[PDB]
């Protein structure tokens, strides 16, 4: 059901790399990034189905 | 035999040693290989252009609803014209587009026959939704075209260029004699279809003296339109070639002064939208009628409008840069400062120009024959 | 790793700057190197890695000039002011040529730049802008050396600061429109400094949080070939795209291209 | 007659304008239908006293700038100042209403038919274009004198900021001068 | 010479024949036994030998050796092989002479530059604890069957079929494959199918629009003719084959291109991918790590509640091969 | 461009002609009724479809729209010359991957060539 959605995504999206990911992006940088370079270095690694 | 199966080549043999020490050098050398990679020449081709009145005309049969080209043709196709239209626009500064559209064994003239380049992007951006129904006929197309086109001054270079999707069309008449009839006008029509070789095409394209060419995928498409961008080379001298066309000054209002007046742009005038009421835009030399393009034909006068600037962008295909003269730094024997960077010179070779008898380093040289254009020694 | 380059190109006009002095004004040539220097300074200080390059123009050729205070700063200074001094002193009019050299400047200075840009390191950009100071009237007969100035300076993305005193300069305004550099016209010229200080001290990336004046009404006459003179209406030849005034049978240009 | 009729109908704007020149005896109908169908040695003194102020020459600190040249500088580079001013038509989209608006859009299509005509006409290599221009300029004068004098007045009656009248003026006092130059110049070729 | 039309191969200038056929120790044909008696009476110029690597087998070493040729000429693309048998092949045939350099050869633009990319989907709780309660070789299947993996793969071959790009998808071990494919409807090759089926659905694959995406069971672990492709997914794949690695993306090369391997987390899959790599990054390929895939639950995937993923251990359990 | 073959050409067998060929071919020259008979319909059909290749730089589609075709017997008498360029891979396709090839073909076929 939709509570079973819930769990199962729950469960899924954040079971080993995202209990401490998640929680080092809550005490990351927060404000802009540094500079433009790294933004463009990033989208050129970054895959397709990444930038979307 | 074969040039392989001979004696095995040894590359590293070039390097050598006399001092135990002085390979260092000879890699220098291979730096000063390194650069000069260039023929000191950005485009190295045609050096001179001549005014182009294209037509490009566009199928609207139901083979524009095939989906070789995601989405379908019709969208790839509209999306190449834009970039088309905008590449040959930034190549092209007094030349002209207009768009035709066959559909139902009939032509309709989507956008008149002129120079500004946005409202035919918008026209193919309202084109983009059409509804797909009937054949082509290239006959009908092809005659709106020579019809309009036959009264352009015999300077003006009258291209048509059309996108044939469907492999059939359909002509009320013979379609040898209007090839016929446009052979006699002097008409270029060159064809870039999509599914296969058609003979009509080929024929047409063979007597009117343009080009045929059938896409294999869309980067082989935007390579034809690319092609098809670069304008026909002219002649040194053919005629009296010469057009009236004022130089609007972008004149901007501001309430400090005295002398703002608001006034509607005439272009946006004739748009549905409600016209943009700004400050001010580009004044007309002649009537003083406002718009907020260029270049764009006035209205009300017939005046053409024209950014000198973009004129002025290819003067230096009229006189290009002369090649200065290599020399060694030793035979050389005066200043050993650069004239354009103030540099000092240890370079091996030390260029001079023929004119100013300046010295230009290596990097100097690369940036007068690339990018500048013109030698700053003989600017004073 | 941001690292800015400013080049300062002065209008070093004999004759304007003795007109001026003759008028007995509270402006005068000392006071707009004194600015100019003082600019620099600023510049400098604003980052390490700054980079200042100043040009004065002259009728005769372009010049690279370039105790409680810096000690970078007053050795640059000592040079700026050697530099102008043996410049001026040594200014001879020979001829009766009077316009300023403001293209042959402009072209040292993108040299100078290019030059600079190789020696820097990859990892680190080098943000450069070019910022001229009009004094003496400008010159119609260097138009094509000039647009050609200005589309280089587009081609490498380098910004063109005019800063005019006395007389607007239309060449100026086009350089300032097409690279995307601010145009000003100083309405006093004792305030010269501040004026600078203001509006050109800032970098692009800087302008964009600020709030500028806006463009003036920059003008777009084209120069005739025959003449070297601005029009409004000419007529254009369609092979060649030259510019004439007067209509004439055949091209001049396409009859010396063979 | 009714086939004439239907044209009007199906463009209201049209109906409009052919009100604005027909019934107001600008124009007739019969042409409203037919175009639609350096100094002496004082310079090297200047020069001479010039190189002698700048050979001795010293840089200054205090002299460069003074409180009140910054303060001037910064309260003109404020916004709403000479150089900042911020207004710029600061309300021109709810400033003179839309039913100015459309009339002013209306004036403007009218003046420009009639401009696009007599520049048409222009130039006048024939003896028969002659009399075409003389009647255009009578069918512009009567315009003016019908509409923008009462919109002249409107806009002192109801204080309009904007200088809305000027801009048009300026392309009739242009056409003006250019006829009057041209007929100046044909007077000269008959001389 | 392959028994299937004998074209006469008796009195010809250049034959090409097939490995395990000259070197049969069985009884053979009447008409083969006759072509081989000829084809071992005369000397022969450059034997040519295709996919080299696996040379040194137990009966494909004696095929040099019951043919007589001048000039022995092999050819390659993955020479990596395990059972150090490599050092055979120095004197079976003779030495390396040429090693292509693969990252200059993709900088001129010849190779498509593959984007390289390892991504990861961590183990349902449905699954881990049956695949560390069970050792006995029967955890195969639980790794490979992983909903997570599922999942990724899923969204992965909707977002290239959205944006256009033909996908090959690798998996060994067919009995997953058959309910990896049936689920989305999509072609696969099982491998012992047809000639004429697998030849149809290869030709059709690369000039339809409609289908755009196809399934090989360790078939495609040759040299073959498959079509270009830009998308390969390998999903659980032999233990430590470099070679098997190296030859799938071999298939997609000819970023232009791009191909993922996904395994599962806190399994032997792991250290499989980790030792399979290392011939690709002493070729200069990098593999990246993605961990998370964005846009997951933007749009409806299969597995996305527990009642399938725990009714899938069922029918995962149900093998029992004993 | 294309010449298509609605099922393999068959002479009737009626008017007692055939036949009488048919046994004296079997009692004189051993040759079977059915093997004459399918030598015939294929030398008719390729007779009739090889005529669309005339000159090097002529190109031309042939397709057989008959199941009958796919058999090996019958593809055996297809003169060498074609035989070749008839791969496996479209023996028995249905008709749109046969669209589809022919589209390619054409395409692939319209850019030019050299001497
Ligand atoms: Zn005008
Ligand atoms: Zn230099
Ligand atoms: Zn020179
Ligand atoms: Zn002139
Ligand atoms: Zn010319």
């Amino acid at each position: 059901g939709t509570s079973s959605q819930a769990e199962a995504a729950r469960i899924l999206a954040a079971s080993w790399p995202q209990n401490r990911e998640d929680e080092e992006k809550q005490k990351l940088k927060g404000g802009p990034k540094k500079t433009k370079r790294e933004k463009k270095a990033a989208a050129s690694h970054l895959f397709p189905f990444e930038k979307l | 035999t074969k040039r392989w199966e001979g004696g095995y080549e040894r590359t590293w043999e070039i390097l050598k040693e006399d001092e135990s020490g002085s390979l260092k050098a000879t890699i220098e050398d291979i730096l000063f290989k390194a650069k000069r990679k260039r023929v000191f020449e950005h485009h190295g081709q045609v050096r001179l252009g001549m005014m182009r009145h294209l037509y490009v005309v566009v199928d609207g049969s139901r083979t524009m609803e095939d989906q070789d080209l995601k989405p379908n043709r019709l969208t790839c196709t509209l999306k190449l014209l834009e970039y088309f239209v905008e590449e040959y626009f930034d190549q092209n500064p007094i030349s002209q587009i207009g768009i035709i559209v066959t559909k139902s064994k009939r032509a309709e003239k989507l956008t008149e026959l002129s120079g500004n380049p946005r409202k035919h992007i918008t026209s193919l951006k309202k084109a983009v939704d059409m509804t797909c129904h009937g054949e082509p006929s290239l006959y009908n197309s092809l005659s709106i075209a020579m019809q309009t086109l036959k009264h352009m001054p015999g300077h003006t270079s009258r291209e048509v260029l059309i996108i044939f999707s469907s492999l059939t069309t359909c002509d009320p008449s013979n379609i040898y004699d209007l090839i016929k009839t446009l052979k006699a006008a002097k008409i270029r029509v060159s064809v870039i279809g999509l599914s296969a070789e058609v003979r009509v095409c080929t024929v047409l394209a063979r007597e009117t003296g343009g080009t045929y060419h059938v896409i294999l995928d869309e980067s082989h498409y935007k390579e034809l339109l690319t092609h098809h961008v670069s304008p026909p080379p002219a002649s040194s001298s053919s005629e009296c070639s010469l057009i009236r066309m004022g130089f609007p000054q972008h004149t901007i209002a501001s309430l400090s002064d005295q002398d703002a007046k608001p006034s509607f742009s005439m272009a946006h005038l004739d748009g549905n939208t409600e016209p943009g009421l700004t400050l001010g835009g580009y004044f007309c030399p002649q009537c003083r009628a406002k718009y907020c393009e260029l270049p764009v034909e006035c209205k009300i006068c017939g005046l053409t409008l024209v950014s000198a600037p973009h004129l002025a962008r290819s003067y230096h295909h009229l006189f290009p840069l002369d090649a200065f003269q290599e020399i060694p730094l030793e035979e050389y024997n005066g200043e050993r400062f650069c004239y354009g960077c103030q540099g000092e010179l240890k370079d091996q070779h030390v260029y001079v120009c023929a004119v100013c008898q300046n010295v230009f380093c290596v990097d100097c040289d690369v940036f007068v024959h690339d990018s500048l254009h013109c030698c700053p020694g003989c600017i004073h | 790793d941001e690292l800015n380059l400013l080049v300062i190109v002065v209008d070093a006009n004999p004759i304007w700057w003795g007109k001026q002095a003759l008028k007995e004004s509270q402006f005068t040539l000392s006071k707009c190197i004194d600015a100019v220097m003082v600019l620099g300074n600023s510049h400098l200080f604003m980052n390490r890695s700054n980079k200042l390059a100043v040009i004065a123009s002259h009728i005769q050729e372009s010049r690279f000039l370039y105790d409680g205070k810096y000690e970078l700063l007053t050795s640059a200074n000592e040079v700026i002011v050697e530099e102008i001094k043996d410049l001026m002193t040594k200014s001879d009019i020979k001829g009766q040529h009077t316009e300023t050299l403001l293209a042959g400047s402009l072209a040292k200075a993108l040299c100078y730049i290019h030059r600079m840009n190789k020696e820097v390191k990859d990892n680190q950009e080098m943000k450069s802008r070019i910022l001229v100071i009009k004094a003496a009237e400008d010159s119609a007969l260097q138009y094509m050396n000039f647009m050609n100035v200005i589309f280089a300076a587009q081609k490498q993305n380098i910004l063109i600061d005019a800063c005019v005193l006395d007389s607007d300069s239309g060449l100026l305004q086009q350089a300032c429109d097409i690279t995307g550099g601010l145009y000003l016209k100083v309405p006093q010229m004792p305030s010269l400094l501040q004026y600078l200080l203001w509006v050109f001290l800032p970098d692009q990336d800087q302008r964009s949080q600020l709030i500028l004046p806006p463009p003036v009404h920059v003008d777009y006459r084209a120069a005739c070939f025959c003449h070297r003179n601005l029009i409004e209406i000419g007529y254009v030849c369609s092979v060649c795209l030259s510019i004439f005034c007067n209509f004439s049978p055949i091209c001049t240009t396409c009859e010396t291209a063979f | 007659l009714e086939e004439k009729n239907r044209m009007l109908q199906e463009d209201p704007v049209l109906f409009q304008l052919y009100k604005d020149l027909v019934v107001s005896q600008v124009i007739s109908a019969e042409e409203f239908w037919a175009n639609r169908l350096a100094t002496s040695q004082d310079i090297i003194n200047s020069f001479q006293s010039i190189r002698q102020e700048m050979e001795a020459y010293t840089p200054k600190l205090t002299q460069v700038l003074s409180s009140s040249a910054a303060s001037s500088t910064i309260t003109a580079l404020s916004p709403g100042g000479a150089l900042m001013q911020g207004g710029t038509q600061q309300a021109i989209n709810q400033m003179v209403p839309n039913d100015i608006q459309s009339e002013l859009k209306h004036l403007y299509v009218a003046v420009g038919e009639l401009l696009r005509h007599f520049w048409s006409c222009f130039p006048v290599n024939t003896p028969f274009l002659e009399e075409k221009v003389v009647k255009m300029k009578s069918n512009l004068e009567r315009f003016q004198v019908t509409k923008l004098c009462p919109f002249q007045e409107k806009i002192r009656r109801q204080y309009l900021s904007t200088n809305l009248v000027s801009h048009i003026e300026e392309m009739l006092q242009t056409a003006y001068n250019k006829l009057h130059t041209w007929q100046s110049r044909r007077l000269m070729k008959k001389t | 010479f392959t028994s299937d039309a004998k074209d006469k191969p008796i009195g010809c200038s250049v034959a090409i024949s097939t490995y395990s056929m000259l070197g049969h120790t069985t009884k053979r044909s009447w008409e083969a036994e006759r072509v081989m008696e000829w084809l071992k009476t005369q000397e022969w110029g450059l034997m040519i030998l295709d996919e080299v690597h696996t040379i040194p087998a137990k009966m494909f070493r004696r095929v040099l050796t019951i043919v007589q040729a001048h000039c022995k000429l092999g050819l390659t693309a993955t020479l990596v092989r395990e059972d150090d048998k490599i050092v055979d092949l120095n004197f079976l045939i003779g030495p390396k002479l040429y090693e292509a350099n693969w990252m200059e050869l993709q900088n001129n633009g010849y190779i498509a530059k593959v984007q390289c990319a390892e991504v990861w989907c961590p183990m349902s709780p449905e699954f881990y604890r049956e695949y560390v309660a069970i050792k006995t070789k029967k955890r195969i299947l639980l790794y490979t069957m992983n909903p997570n993996k599922f999942r990724a793969c899923q969204f992965l071959i909707k977002f290239h079929e959205r944006r256009n790009d033909k996908i090959i998808v690798f998996a060994d071990n067919v009995f997953a494959l058959k309910e990896y494919a049936i689920r989305l409807n999509k072609p696969y090759i099982y491998g012992p199918t047809s000639q004429g089926e697998r030849m149809q659905i290869l030709q059709n694959f690369k000039h339809n629009p409609k289908i755009n995406t196809i399934f090989i069971s360790k078939v495609g672990d040759t040299s073959f003719d498959l079509p270009e492709a830009n998308v390969l997914i390998q999903i659980s794949s032999h233990g430590g084959s470099r070679r098997q690695e190296a030859q799938r993306l071999g298939r997609v090369l000819r970023y232009n291109a791009f191909f993922y391997s996904l395994v599962s987390q806190d399994t032997q899959e792991m250290a499989y991918s980790t030792k399979r790599q290392r011939f690709l990054v002493d070729q200069g390929y990098s593999f990246k790590v993605i961990t998370k895939l964005a846009g997951m639950e933007e749009e409806d995937l299969a597995f996305s509640t527990k009642e399938e993923q725990q009714q899938l251990l069922q029918k995962v359990l149900a093998a029992t091969d004993l | 461009r294309a010449v298509i073959m609605f099922g393999v050409p068959y002479v009737y067998t009626q008017s007692r002609i055939l036949k009488a060929r048919l046994e004296y071919l079997r009692d004189q020259f051993q040759i079977r009724e059915n093997d004459f008979l399918t030598f015939d319909a294929m030398r008719h059909a390729a007779q009739c479809v090889g005529r669309a290749i005339r000159g090097k730089t002529d190109y031309g589609l042939m397709v057989f729209a008959d199941k009958r075709f796919a058999r090996g017997d019958k593809r055996g008498k297809l003169p060498r010359w074609i035989q070749e360029h008839l791969t496996d891979a479209n023996l028995n396709l249905t008709v749109d991957e046969g669209v589809q090839v022919a589209k390619y073909f054409l395409r692939q076929m319209a850019q030019p060539f050299h001497r």
